[PDB]
């Protein structure tokens, strides 16, 4: 097998910024990886295309994936509303880590975050499932529009997304 | 604080 590679084309207030590609660890967290992959292609009839990163905190992370409420209160998995924490094998070791947002144990939906720093305090509480493969510079650029409380200064959207591998 | 929740963001 080969781990799937997905991409997001990011736009800032409608201006294309660049492409970020992620490697999804299907070999370690197959269910979580599959959920993110399907949501990136939109094959189930819903997904990330057109959604925004609603909360960005410099030196911490960029959060997005709420394609229903667009405010951090929505989103859903391809398995129904929410699914279990698959495993906590991987850790939040440094910049580029892709991890699942939640509202407590076993509440994974569609929201995720990209770490821009090692965030060890989230280990064992959030399921790590992939990492930035290319375009980490785009993630850094995105960080500039964030703020301490998370509010973004420009609308950061996923203009297009899909699978590459 | 620095959490990544969905609905009730905490300190």
């Amino acid at each position: 097998m080969v781990n799937p590679t997905v991409f997001f084309d990011i736009a800032v207030d409608g201006e294309p910024l660049g492409r970020v590609s992620f490697e999804l660890f299907a070999d370690k967290v197959p269910k979580t990886a599959e959920n993110f992959r399907a949501l990136s292609t939109g094959e189930k009839g819903f997904g990330y295309k057109g959604s925004c990163f609603h909360r960005i905190i410099p030196g911490f992370m960029c959060q997005g994936g709420d394609f229903t409420r667009h405010n951090g209160t929505g989103g859903k998995s391809i398995y129904g509303e929410k699914f279990e924490d698959e495993n906590f094998i991987l850790k939040h070791t440094g910049p580029g880590i892709l991890s699942m947002a939640n509202a407590g144990p076993n509440t994974n939906g569609s929201q995720f975050f990209i770490c821009t720093a090692k965030t060890e305090w989230l280990d064992g509480k959030h399921v790590v499932f992939g990492k930035v493969k290319e375009g980490m510079n785009i993630v850094e650029a995105m960080e500039r529009f964030g703020s301490r409380n998370g509010k973004t200064s420009k609308k950061i959207t996923i203009a297009d997304c899909g699978q590459l591998e | 604080x620095l959490l990544v929740t969905t609905g009730l963001v905490l300190a």
